[PDB]
């Protein structure tokens, strides 16, 4: 599970572009505060090997 | 058991409704963002309750 990918962003990747940002795209008043629900989506996820 | 499988067709979503209810309430989804099903577009839901 070390290998992790970015599952989502706010915009598609241009072409030959990395992009290692890792803000939250909080979508509400609500803070992320690294809690799964609404209004906050982790951009990163675990490989599953 | 007895799960009510309620049919949605022919008429229109509004998923601004799905907000207000008590706070921290699970939201999740799997295949598509919560927020893109205002722009897509099927044959019939099941409102299953």
């Amino acid at each position: 599970y070390n290998y992790r990918y970015r599952l989502f962003r706010k915009s598609k990747l241009k072409p030959f572009e990395r992009d290692i940002s890792t803000e939250i795209y909080q979508a509400g008043n609500k803070p992320c505060n690294g809690v799964a629900g609404v209004n906050c989506y982790f951009p990163l996820q675990s490989y599953g090997f | 058991y007895a799960w009510n499988r309620k049919r949605i067709s022919n008429c229109v979503a509004d998923y601004s409704v799905l907000y207000n209810f008590a706070p921290f309430f699970a939201f999740k989804c799997y295949g598509v963002s919560p927020t893109k099903l205002n722009d897509l577009c099927f044959t019939n839901v099941y409102a299953d309750s």
